């Protein structure tokens, strides 16, 4: 129902990552470590193999249970502020549902939450995506029946005809307290949350652009069911005359965007989505094998740590000329190996573009597709030629990336002369045509980019292509660095030199020009030129072009 | 309901048992309120029935076992229809919706379900001088406003292979009489099909590909 | 749409949005049937005639809808509430005073054709009445 799904968007959005962080730990002692060793958490009398002693598994599977138990209890503080509310909400139904009507309101709400939510990921931790591997089975035993004996401490029933798990009888006794004060905590939240506040009011531009489309679908009927009712007040300053009025106002919605990716829904998960990309023939697309000669997300040797480096290349990457599905199978299929140990992923962003860029629904993708113990494992990230076009888009996407602002695993390259120190030089493998520019021309320190506001620059006229780089250090995700804008000298199409003290610099789909102020104008605009009229040498036929006008 | 109230008695607790013993609980429910409704045709007491068999999530011995033992019926009584060169019809209709409505039971290479179709769809092109238009005037309406939302991953693919041979190699139509005739069906169903707005058919279209059938 | 381009007049930010708003109303098929134009589907295109050079209009379709001393409230109302939120702007303002004598004087004069809207008008706008206004009025009744 239409309430039913509510809980299940509330829970799965906020509730992955509370119990992915807390069970995470716990399932590592007991799948790996050699302490636990092997070990059958059976206590069946038809199942029990006499090789191991009943009291031995009895006492594990015990030892075990309050391992997980204690762990849930402990980490109450841990718990969203989004769920807290939601319990509250149901006790307050439930207590004024007693009242109309020795049930407790906590005992309920305890029960409900503990199946549907906590006991889900315990049972099947590798379909939700906790685990990369699935369980062996026998370990997959302990867990099913762990589930059992922590789902009876919530309702206080004891064991009735099931002589099997009544010995364990004994230890829920003691901790029908404990499990009461666990859900107390949660349901003792202010029915108004006049002290826990949280100001974000974040504009949440996406959302805003389906409620607008949502409603005009529905203008007549949603209509209808308010003139039914409210005739008590006149409906002109009610919803109805509102909606009718504003919306009328804002216009038809506008068509929405294609979708690169495949179907996909709430239902989706790393261990579910690797299933779908292996059933369908991807090997064999051919556009598959295309982005291997395109070098996108390639190993290179190790770092100083020794964990091994990969290098992303923006430019390679275009938009939505390819599917963005094959890209993200590629980029988990070669992190699949290694990803399991901390690895270090460096990402080039030089010459990034409008062109090749990743979109908010696209881009989210990336944070649940793989399966979230990897980002745990990210020794460390280097950005590398960064530009402002990229500092505007972060502030636009802040929300998606606010789990990286201040991320002590980003690490900006300021200038080139620190990269050099960290990275393991002679290894290294940066775009070539990045390094074909090789920064080794003349620099015209101190030069001003005259606008609104003035920021000292200098400006490199390079062999291929003119590059800005900024003298000012800027705050890109907490961390400050120099914006290095380069663009290529095809790209320079119009080159007017207004005045000695400062040049014009027009770019294609720039809008306004760039100018800057230098002591020697002519002589910058000197050399521009001489570059630009080289590559018109170089062109086969420049002289077609135009025919198109914005 | 006298199925379900025996629930109850045996186990008071709902969830521990009247949900476990009696996996198809809710949907059981809903049998009494229909059957607390004025008398119509059998057309349009299909119509609730069938919704109603539509809606059966879980596997249970009954279902699995139902709808096999029903389908060894329906096969020998159409070979009856057919082979031999009104009241005959009326119940080949009914075990038809009924055995498609309840198909998604028994879902989960060559099963009892996939034989389903294959029959079926050797029956849209059913050529027969004495009875032949009725047959597939009604397979046509089944199939397409009836069938379970659970088959629609199994359905494309029968029906796009279909296509697929109808082109020789090279790339060439290969005009006949009969896949003319089967073309003009697998237009009526999809548009149906596609149509209706129902719980649980959207999230079901996005496991297969419509594109190369659209395409051929 | 006058008042919101006008230079004269200095109306701030949170007026503007009130006069913008009213514009979008008044062309919403709830207005149309108030005005008496219901099944047209643009005003404008009634309004003026292309050919109105070479010949003159021919009137027809002489059965003429009827009129609601109802719906002359909601225009009375609509109105109303337009010149007040200007007034707030504009100091010492005259217009509502000047409105109101308007109708009062149509409203105790005997003409068949226009009392019984100058006193649906008179009322929906006044903000004071006396007792010698009141026995007029009970008397206009008898």
């Amino acid at each position: 129902s239409l309430a039913s799904k509510i809980m299940t968007f509330c829970f799965k959005v906020y509730g992955a990552t509370y119990l992915q962080k807390l069970l995470d730990p716990l399932l590592r002692i007991v799948i790996t470590s050699s302490d636990w060793q092997h070990v059958s958490f059976e206590v069946d009398p038809t199942r029990l193999e006499p090789s191991e002693s009943l009291e031995e598994n009895q006492r594990n599977l015990l030892q075990m249970t309050e391992k997980f138990f204690h762990a849930i209890i402990s980490s109450s503080s841990e718990f969203p502020p989004q769920l807290r509310s939601v319990c509250h909400c149901l006790y307050q139904a439930t207590c004024h549902s007693l009242l109309n009507k020795p049930q407790n309101s906590i005992g309920a709400v305890g029960s409900a939450m503990f199946l549907r939510f906590i006991n889900p990921a315990i049972v099947s931790p590798y379909e939700a995506g906790i685990l990369d591997k699935k369980p062996p089975p026998r370990i997959e035993r302990g867990l099913k029946l762990m589930s059992k004996i922590l789902q009876s401490i919530a309702n206080h029933v004891l064991f009735t005809k099931e002589e099997h798990m009544r010995p364990f009888n004994d230890f829920v006794k003691s901790n029908f307290d404990a499990a009461r004060r666990f859900f107390l905590d949660i349901a003792s939240d202010c029915p108004t949350s006049d002290a826990v506040n949280h100001s974000l009011s974040f504009i949440s531009d996406g959302n805003v652009l389906a409620l607008h489309r949502l409603l005009w679908n529905n203008q007549e009927k949603i209509g209808q069911y308010l003139s039914s009712n409210r005739d008590h007040k006149a409906v002109g300053r009610r919803p109805f005359d509102k909606m009718a009025t504003l919306l009328a106002y804002l216009g038809p919605p506008e068509h929405k965007p294609v979708a690169d990716t495949h179907w996909s829904s709430l239902n989706l998960t790393s261990s579910k989505f690797e299933e779908f990309m292996t059933r369908h023939q991807v090997h064999e697309k051919e556009e598959f094998k295309a982005l291997k000669t395109l070098s996108i997300f390639y190993q290179a040797g190790t770092s100083k740590a020794g964990n091994p480096i990969f290098y992303y290349v923006a430019r390679r990457f275009k938009t939505g000329q390819i599917n963005g599905d094959l890209l993200i199978y590629h980029v988990l299929l070669t992190l699949k190996p290694y990803y399991a140990k901390p690895y270090e992923i460096v990402v080039d962003l030089t010459h990034t573009g409008p062109s090749n860029r990743f979109k908010t629904d696209f881009l989210s993708k990336w944070f649940v597709v793989f399966p979230g113990f990897a980002y745990d494992n990210v020794s460390a990230v280097y950005i590398y030629n960064c530009n402002s076009w990229v500092r505007e888009y972060t502030k636009y996407h802040e929300r998606l990336l606010t789990g990286l602002k201040g991320s002590k695993r980003l690490v900006f390259i300021d200038c080139p002369g620190k990269l050099a120190e960290h990275i393991e030089h002679e290894q290294q493998k940066l775009p070539a045509a990045t390094l074909a520019l090789e920064e080794d021309l003349k620099v015209f320190h101190n030069a001003l980019k005259l606008a609104h506001k003035d920021t000292k620059v200098s400006i490199k006229v390079g062999s291929t292509a003119v590059q800005v780089t900024s003298a000012e250090r800027t705050k890109v995700l907490g961390q400050s660095v120099f914006l290095n804008d380069i663009y290529y000298a095809s790209e320079i199409e119009e080159i007017c030199l207004v005045d000695e003290n400062q040049f014009t610099l027009t770019i294609a789909n720039q809008g306004t020009p760039l100018t800057f102020m230098h002591q020697e104008c002519e002589a910058i605009v000197q050399s521009i030129i001489h570059i630009r009229t080289r590559w018109e040498l170089s062109q086969p036929d420049s002289i077609p072009q135009h025919t198109k006008i914005r | 309901r006298h199925l379900c109230e025996e629930a109850d008695i045996r186990c008071g607790v709902d969830e521990v048992s009247v949900h476990n013993l009696l996996p198809n609980y809710n949907t059981f429910m809903e049998f009494a309120s229909v059957s607390n409704m004025m008398s119509t045709g059998r057309a349009a007491l299909q119509k609730r029935v069938m919704a109603l068999l539509r809606r059966i999530e879980h596997p249970t011995a009954g279902n699995t076992e139902a709808w096999e033992d029903t389908h060894a019926k329906w096969e020998q009584a159409t070979k009856l229809i057919l082979n031999y060169p009104t009241d005959s019809l009326q119940e080949w209709i009914n075990m038809t919706g009924f055995l498609c409505a309840l198909g998604g039971v028994c879902l989960q290479a060559d099963t009892p379900v996939s034989k389903f179709m294959d029959r079926l769809l050797s029956l849209m092109v059913c050529n027969h001088e004495k009875v032949g238009l009725q047959i597939r005037t009604n397979v046509k309406d089944l199939v397409g406003l009836e069938l379970s939302p659970a088959l629609y991953p199994m359905l494309f693919n029968k029906l796009k292979n279909t296509i697929s041979k109808f082109f020789d190699s090279q790339g060439q139509v290969l005009l006949t009489d009969t896949n003319t005739q089967f073309v003009e069906q697998t237009i009526a169903i999809m548009k149906n099909l596609l149509d209706n707005h129902t719980e649980g058919s959207s999230e079901h279209l996005g496991q297969a590909s419509i594109e190369t059938m659209m395409l051929n | 749409h006058s008042l919101c381009t006008c230079s004269q007049l200095h109306f701030s930010e949170e007026t503007k949005q009130v006069l913008r708003l009213s514009l979008t109303e008044f062309s919403l098929p709830k207005f149309y049937l108030l005005f008496g134009i219901s099944k047209v589907k643009s005003a404008a295109v009634i309004a003026f005639r292309s050919s109105y050079r070479d010949r003159s209009f021919s009137p027809g379709s002489y059965e003429r809808e009827t009129f609601a001393l109802t719906s002359l409230e909601t225009v009375t109302e609509a109105l109303l509430e337009i010149m007040e939120a200007c007034m707030r702007d504009i100091p010492t303002c005259k217009w509502l005073d000047q409105w109101t004598e308007l109708a009062q004087r149509f409203a105790f004069q005997y003409n068949p054709s226009l009392q019984p809207r100058a006193l649906v008008v008179f009322g929906c706008i006044s903000k004071r009445v006396s007792h010698g206004q009141i026995k007029q009025i009970i008397r206009i009744l008898s």
